């Protein structure tokens, strides 16, 4: 209804026009509650800032360098029993497993998972990652 | 169209019957269409009859050898429409050759008050009629607010220049009478800021593209809205602006709120998150050490430490897998950042020295007005704009009192005869006028009816110039308290040397303050000569009145040695200036719809005065006092068409009183 570029609500309107004064308390304070936040963007402007100065290094001295192990279904004692104790520390986590190993596909620790489940009483090899 | 065309230029509405037509052919209205349709062309043709050639009179007999048939045949209903035509003014007023010349059967005394105008068309209206008709004037010269100034070669209107379109004027059919030489206006208006050096297009065009958006909204704020009365008092046009303005400089604040606190959210979304960064960083350092050590232990070993080594190496890619996101989701956050910071809402709504410009082009509605927007009323200040004629606005380059006088050709004008009472009764009317020269030289005029083209200034006056016998009823002086007369005045600048820009015509000055903006706000060319005008408007006019000759023709100078260099400007050869509000037979300028007042006072204004019964029981008698002039016609006031179309009008009205068969 009004011309483009252009604001009147009978909200906004009879607000400007209660109190003979409160036109200039409405427009003349909002920039008080603009000062104050300009000041808090100032606030976290350093506090941050602050932040970034801390950051300085990078985590580029602590990046151990992943190389690619060739996967295999040679399931070795050695391995076997990673497995077993990645399964305490981890549990369902197929992938870390795998990730830990450095041999299986999530594929081949799912297949240890059941498989080899029997064998190393894998029940109680999870009912102490229910508990620590 | 063309016939139709006609009834477009004598303000009526070619396809409708008026309300008023009505009135005096009522039986054609209530009947049959074919009957309408013919009515309506006889109308409309006997108009352009008239308009076609209007420096000679139109008889019936001429009108009816122009019409043919079917139109030819009804010859007494013919007459009916030429007579309506005749006596309303729409034919054969203003300045004819009359083919029947005056019967010297005159037929009732009328006085008119004033020589302006309104008065001098009715009086030659009413002659025409036949009746004893008797101007009354104040001054020492006819035309009152159509004052135009004369030295030598120069000259110049001060009041009353312009001729707001020909489009239905009926000035239009005057000037052809006159032969006033008219002349367009150029568009172009150069502002000129305190210092002398011009505002640029860009900013120019802003603020104008701004106040234009400003009124709209003004009228938005109104008739939708719905702010009409802060708290039991009318609203001000003025009001409504520093209201809507106020709004605006409101928003323009929130804009900026919201955005600062867009950063915000933003800034403290990346603070959570350069926290999260630094304590990976900590459980990174750290958790290394430890596969830095269980790495050290160098094997063979056994199975639990090749865990620890393994296990520790996996939770080491883990976190950072985990930290590199968080560095793609930083930087995701610190372009957020370039964004906001960037381009920012608005700084301002307006300069001070655009809220200054802005000043000036309320200084020019002001002007128009003539009054302070503090006054106009806000429902209806605008209600004249429906009737704005179509053309150019056109300025009367030989002086517009040739108009006046032209009129008052043949007529008896007493001047310097100062009413003074006007006495009113049943069985007639006694005016009482005194000499201007002489207040003591007392004189006594008695008729049937008084014409009181008195400007409403006048009939403001406190303690009254005029004294009503019996006094006016309370409805019509409540009126006249509530309508709004209004001022504005001018200085004339004539010269030896075309200094300013003969392409331009008109341009503004900008006044230092709001307070200001009145004070000589724009300068005007439109004469032969070498002459610029200075006009004054706003709460500044009536303020300059007090300033002497000298003292106003100084800042005049003064803001054309700015506008134009101390090289350039002459001092000069002859100067004059406005101060109406001063002049007693004016009090102000002109009418305005001060704020309380509507067009209904207009009205009021217009409608006659009838006397109580002279012996009590007598039969209710006719109307004696009457009322014409700009104040009274609410669809063109405060204008010479106005005047003149008032003027008309109570002339006709007197007629069917006093004389009622034509
Ligand atoms: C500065 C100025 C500029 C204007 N510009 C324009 C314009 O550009 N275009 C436009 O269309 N209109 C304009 N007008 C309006 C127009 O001039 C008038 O509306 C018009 O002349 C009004 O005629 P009137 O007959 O109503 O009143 P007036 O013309 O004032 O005449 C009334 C007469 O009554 C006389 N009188 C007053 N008191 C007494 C008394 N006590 N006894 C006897 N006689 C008395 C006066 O002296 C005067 O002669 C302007 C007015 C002013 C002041
Ligand atoms: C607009 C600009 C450049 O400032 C010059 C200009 C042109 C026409 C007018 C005008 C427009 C409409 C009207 C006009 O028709 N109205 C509406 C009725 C009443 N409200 C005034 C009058 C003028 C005008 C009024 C006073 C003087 C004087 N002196 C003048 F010369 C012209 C105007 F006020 C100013």
């Amino acid at each position: 209804k009004p011309p483009k570029g252009m604001f009147l609500s009978q909200e906004d309107v009879e607000a400007v026009s209660a109190n003979a004064t409160a036109a200039t308390t409405v427009l003349r304070q909002l920039d008080m509650e603009l000062v104050s936040v300009k000041r808090q963007i100032q606030n976290i402007k350093q506090t941050n800032s602050a932040l970034k100065e801390k950051l300085d290094g990078g985590i580029e001295p602590y990046r151990l360098p992943e190389v690619i192990q060739k996967c295999n279904a040679r399931w070795t004692t050695e391995e076997q029993l990673l497995a077993v104790q990645a399964i305490r520390k981890y549990g369902r986590d197929f992938q870390a497993i795998s990730d830990v190993i450095g041999n299986k596909s999530v594929v081949q620790v799912k297949n240890f998972f059941v498989n080899y489940r029997r064998r190393f009483n894998i029940d109680e090899v999870l009912q102490e990652w229910e508990a620590e | 169209s063309g016939v139709e065309g006609a009834a477009f230029q004598s303000r009526l509405p070619h396809d409708r019957m008026t309300s008023q037509e009505a009135a005096c052919f009522p039986d054609i209205i209530s009947g049959p269409q074919q009957t309408q349709k013919v009515f309506l062309f006889i109308r409309n043709r006997t108009l352009q009859l008239w308009l076609d050639n209007p420096k000679i009179q139109l008889t019936f007999e001429a009108t009816l050898q122009q019409l043919e048939a079917p139109y030819n045949s009804d010859t007494v209903l013919v007459h009916r429409v030429h007579s309506y035509l005749e006596r309303h003014g729409l034919i054969n007023f203003g300045i004819y050759k009359r083919i029947k010349p005056l019967p010297t059967k005159k037929t009732g005394k009328v006085i008119i008050i004033g020589s302006g105008v309104s008065g001098l068309a009715a009086a030659r209206q009413l002659q025409s009629f036949g009746m004893d008709v008797t101007l009354l004037e104040a001054r020492d010269r006819v035309g009152g607010r159509v004052a135009t100034f004369r030295k030598g070669n120069y000259v110049a209107d001060l009041g009353a220049m312009v001729v707001t379109g020909l489009g239905g004027n009926p000035m239009a059919v005057v000037s052809k009478q006159v032969n006033m030489e008219l002349a367009k206006i150029k568009q172009k208006c150069p502002l000129y800021e305190a210092n002398g050096q011009a505002v640029p297009k860009e900013k120019d065009e802003m603020v104008e593209q701004e106040f234009n958006r400003l009124l709209e909204a003004t009228s938005y704020l109104s008739h939708q809205l719905d702010f009409n009365v802060l708290n039991n008092k009318p609203v001000s046009l003025g009001q409504a602006l520093e209201v809507v303005i106020q709004l605006q400089e409101k928003h323009v604040k929130d804009e900026q709120i919201e955005h600062w606190k867009k950063i915000v959210k933003t800034q403290e979304e990346l603070k959570e998150l350069l926290n999260k960064m630094v304590n990976l960083k900590e459980k990174i350092k750290e958790l290394h050490q430890q596969y830095k050590e269980a790495s050290e232990v160098k094997p063979p070993r056994d199975i639990t430490a090749e865990f620890l080594v393994k296990s520790k190496h996996r939770d080491l890619t883990a976190l950072c897998k985990e930290y590199d996101e968080l560095a793609e989701t930083q930087g995701k956050l610190e372009e957020k950042l370039q964004e906001l910071e960037a381009n920012p809402p608005s700084d301002v709504y307006l300069s001070s020295r655009d809220r200054q410009i802005l000043d000036w082009h309320f200084a020019n509605l002001e002007f128009a007005n003539a009054t302070p927007l503090s006054t106009l009323s806000l429902k209806h200040w605008d209600q004249d704009d429906d009737f704005e004629f179509t053309g150019s606005h056109l300025t009367v380059r030989n002086g517009y009192s040739c108009v006046p006088v032209a009129l008052a050709e043949g007529l008896d004008i007493k001047l310097n005869t100062a009413v003074r009472q006007v006495r009113y009764t049943a069985s007639g009317c006694e005016v009482i006028a005194v000499n201007t020269r002489s207040t003591s030289q007392t004189f006594i005029y008695k008729c049937d009816a008084v014409l009181c083209t008195l400007p409403l200034g006048v009939l403001k006056q406190q303690p009254p110039a005029v004294q009503f016998v019996p006094p006016l009823p309370e409805w019509k002086t409540s009126a006249v308290q509530r309508m709004g007369f209004g001022n504005l005045n001018k200085v004339v600048l004539c010269f030896d040397r075309v200094f300013w820009d003969p392409s331009v015509n008109l341009f503004g000055h900008v006044g230092s303050t709001t307070a200001s903006r009145g004070e000589l706000f724009l300068f005007w060319n439109l004469y032969k000569a070498p002459i610029l005008l200075a006009l004054v408007a706003g709460e500044a006019a009536g303020i300059m009145e007090n300033i002497s000759d000298d003292v106003i023709v100084g800042r005049c100078l003064a803001i054309l040695k700015g506008i134009f260099g101390s090289s350039a400007v002459p001092q000069p050869k002859e100067t004059v200036v406005s101060r109406w509000r001063a002049d007693p037979w004016a009090r102000g300028s002109y009418s305005y719809v001060a704020a309380g007042s509507s067009g209904n006072d207009y009205d009021l204004m217009a409608q006659p005065i009838t006397p109580g019964p002279s012996i009590p029981g007598a039969p209710q008698p006719i109307p004696r006092l009457f009322f014409a002039g700009e104040h009274t016609i609410r669809n063109y006031p405060a204008t010479v068409h106005g005047a003149l179309l008032s003027g008309l009008r109570e002339a006709g009205r007197i007629a069917d009183q006093f004389l009622g068969a034509m």
